[PDB]
């Protein structure tokens, strides 16, 4: 992709993130669920064993 | 009102719908066949 | 005196084989090309060799080399090279596989310019979630099948419109109407009748009979 | 060729582990998890007559 | 006894475990394995360090 | 009324004339060598039905075989005795009045 | 006094159009107008497709309104094929348009760094379900694949006879192969890709060493 349209997209990069900040509500914490575990390990393929 | 256009006749190009190419604005790699420096190979050149 | 890389290039083959190089490699040799075959008879169908060909992968002219500074290694900090990429799904008429195509970067020095290639992968999404359209992140992983080596870490920007199509239970993207050709021939689109289509068979197979009779020549 | 040619002197009053920069080498999380059993493994080895 | 004695819901069970895992310690010297230290050189091989070839 | 004007466009797809019309193009090994033989150095003629088509995207935008330009009225008006106006009217280029 | 909103502007590059084509179909000889309707289509689906990524409602209610669904297609196969299509979401600058909050939820479209988790593996451990309406083949592919594994255990329930005999020509097959040992050849990925040199000269299994994008 062309990267000298980086840095504008990261101005709007911050220009939505603080307009999402201030527009919505928070209610509360959510509570943290458990990670699961990934296939995609890097590398070649390990054993069953 | 209504929009009566339909997209197959703009893709395919029907009633000759013709658009005109730049001109000589290919810019590719093959055909080049000099060596690009800074300010030119002559920069400064002064026709006496 | 501050050695250049040669120097330690030269001092690593000096390490490993004993010795740097054996002089004389040059030599002015003139390689001189020899026809055998007739004049537009060369038996290959699209490139038709009639000189010396140079071979080499990164050794020859004009001078290509892969360009590490783009918009991957700006955005992503990556362990090695083309582990993390970020591209275009084009594709998903496979099961648990988008299609993304990602741009690199490769330099010219003599004309000093860098150009933007495409190269498309394979990836893999469980949940059946990428649609064409999307602008996703793509990580390196094992191996999944026999061209799928890359999964989509993160969708960066969902194509709502195609969304929004399969939804309405037509296509994500409607299909395009120009693509690859089947021949060189000019491939016409036959509009006959029920009964006119003999008669059109019999043009079409004469059409034939003069391609074959071009193989006679003169006369 | 170069038959007397001097270096800077802040090549010769410089300190120890000093022109090292921080850099943040970053890796899989699965080579991670492997570089940490491997230095645990590592570690937690029975000092015998060969450790 | 087909249950083995240290089942928990991850099934990392020992196959040589002889002991309730609420009796066995946390953390213990391991005898079965063997410290290997790196014999590969990637870059560096000889006389003088210039770079290292750190890149690879 | 339908049923009788679908089951002859359907017997007329089955016939013979037709699936030999529209046959696949033929490839390398059925052509013969590698190149230099005059006309088998290339596949014949491929003829495609508009509304049945026995390929995908019948149109293409490449350097040699570009054949949009081969699609226009015109090319058909070589063969009007044996030609079906309803097909005429719905795929052509720069029809007139 | 607003004229130069992209809903207003495709509005009215769509109407210029219809009154080029129009003017098109009752004199097809005038060349000029030709020339002018092929760049009036190109500045609409300019117009168009960057309504689609500022305003989606008001684009989708356009596109529903005046029955033109496919008036933003890609034209060839072969730059589809290369991602050139979607390069003008980034090149025009639009690729961060569409708010994700009212849209979609964007906790599952995020892959977690810290663990390696993909997008999918993410919003499994949340509880979402990120997944496009299929079609009538996708659903095909996901709910045939019982159906055969219930057929080949009732074919080993009900026919011992013969899936004894299929199984030991299977074995026979498999047992007796020259490429049983697990090696280097029999561990690459693909065959005719790594080794294309024996493509030509001594083994005639595979006629061609490309089979996918690698």
């Amino acid at each position: 992709l062309k990267a000298g349209l980086l840095g504008h997209y990261q101005q709007e990069a911050f220009e939505a993130r603080k307009r999402f900040e201030e527009s919505t509500t928070y209610p509360g914490p959510i509570r943290a669920a458990t990670p699961g575990d990934t296939r995609f390990y890097s590398g070649s393929l390990e054993s069953i064993l | 009102t209504e929009w009566k256009l339909s997209p197959r006749d703009i893709v395919l190009r029907r009633f000759g719908q013709h658009t005109k190419p730049p001109g000589k604005a290919a810019l590719d790699v093959g055909s080049m066949r000099g060596s690009v420096i800074p300010f030119g190979r002559s920069p400064g050149e002064q026709l006496v | 005196p501050w050695w250049n890389f040669q120097t330690e290039h030269r001092q690593r083959c000096v390490l490993m084989y004993g010795g740097a190089r054996t002089k004389n490699t040059h030599n002015a040799n003139h390689r001189v090309f020899i026809k055998k075959y007739k004049r537009n008879a060369f038996p290959n169908r699209t490139r038709h060799h009639w000189a010396v060909s140079m071979t080499g992968v990164l050794s020859q002219r004009p001078r290509r080399m892969p360009w590490p500074y783009d918009l991957t290694s700006l955005i992503f900090n990556q362990p090695r090279q083309g582990s993390d990429k970020i591209g275009y799904v084009v594709g998903t008429s496979m099961l648990k596989t988008a299609v993304v195509a990602t741009n690199h970067m490769v330099y010219y020095p003599k004309f000093n310019q860098r150009v933007s290639r495409t190269k498309r992968f394979f990836a893999h999404d469980e949940d059946l979630a990428c649609v064409e359209g999307d602008l996703v992140h793509i990580k390196q992983c094992r191996k999944i099948s026999k061209y799928k080596h890359y999964y989509v870490f993160s969708i960066l920007e969902p194509n709502v419109e195609g969304r929004e199509r399969l939804k309405l239970g037509l296509k994500a993207v409607p299909p395009p109407l120009f693509g690859y050709p089947v021949s060189r021939r000019i491939v016409k689109l036959n509009l006959t009748s029920t009964e006119g289509t003999q008669e059109k068979l019999a043009a079409a197979i004469q059409e034939h009979v003069q391609d074959a009779y071009r193989f006679s020549g003169p006369t | 060729f170069r038959g007397a040619d001097t270096y800077s002197v802040k090549y010769c009053e410089q300190g120890r582990y000093e022109y090292q920069r921080y850099l943040m080498i970053n890796r899989f999380p699965s080579e991670y998890k492997k570089h940490f059993l491997s230095f645990l493994s590592n570690i937690r080895m029975s000092s015998g007559s060969a450790t | 006894d087909e249950r083995p004695r240290d089942w928990t819901v991850d099934e990392i069970t020992a196959e040589d475990v002889k002991r309730s895992p609420y009796k066995e310690m946390e953390m213990q010297p391991l005898q079965n394995l063997a410290p290997r230290y790196e014999a590969r050189p990637k870059g560096y091989f000889g006389r003088t360090y210039y770079s290292g070839m750190k890149q690879s | 009324d339908t049923e009788q004007n679908l089951l002859a466009r359907e017997q007329h797809v089955r016939s013979p004339a037709y699936r030999e019309l529209h046959r696949p193009a033929l490839t390398n090994a059925a052509m013969g060598l590698y190149g230099g033989e005059p006309g088998f150095e290339k596949a014949h003629r491929v003829w495609v039905d508009p509304d049945r088509p026995h390929i995908k995207h019948i149109y293409n935008q490449t350097a040699l075989a570009r054949n949009l330009r081969y699609a226009r009225y015109g090319y058909f008006k070589r063969d009007m005795h044996l030609l079906d106006v309803d097909k005429l009217v719905r795929h052509a280029r720069l029809l007139p009045t | 006094f607003d004229t130069t909103s992209p809903a207003v502007l495709a509005v009215k590059r769509a109407l210029k159009c219809r009154v080029l084509r129009n003017h098109l179909l009752t004199n097809p000889h005038n060349n000029i107008i030709k020339t002018v309707l092929a760049n009036t289509e190109r500045k609409l689906n300019h117009a168009l497709r960057r309504l689609r990524k500022v305003d989606f409602k008001k684009y989708w209610e356009i596109i529903r309104d005046h029955d033109v669904q496919d008036i933003l297609q890609p034209p060839n196969l072969v730059t589809y094929r290369q991602g050139s299509y979607w390069k003008y979401d980034w090149n025009a600058g639009l690729a961060i348009s569409t708010n994700l909050a009212d849209v979609m939820d964007p906790r599952g479209l995020n892959g977690c760094v810290e663990t390696g988790r993909s997008r999918s593996e993410v919003a499994r451990d949340l509880g979402l379900s990120y997944t496009r309406p299929l079609h009538e083949n996708e659903k095909k592919q996901l709910s045939h694949q019982a159906v055969y594994y219930e057929r080949l255990a009732k074919f080993k329930m009900e026919q011992p006879e013969a899936a004894r005999a299929m199984e030991r020509e299977r074995f026979v097959r498999k047992f007796s192969g020259m490429f049983v040992k697990m090696d280097i050849r029999s561990g690459a990925p693909d065959f005719p890709s790594t080794y294309r040199r024996l493509l030509g000269t001594k083994v005639v299994r595979w006629a061609s060493k490309r089979h996918g994008p690698n």
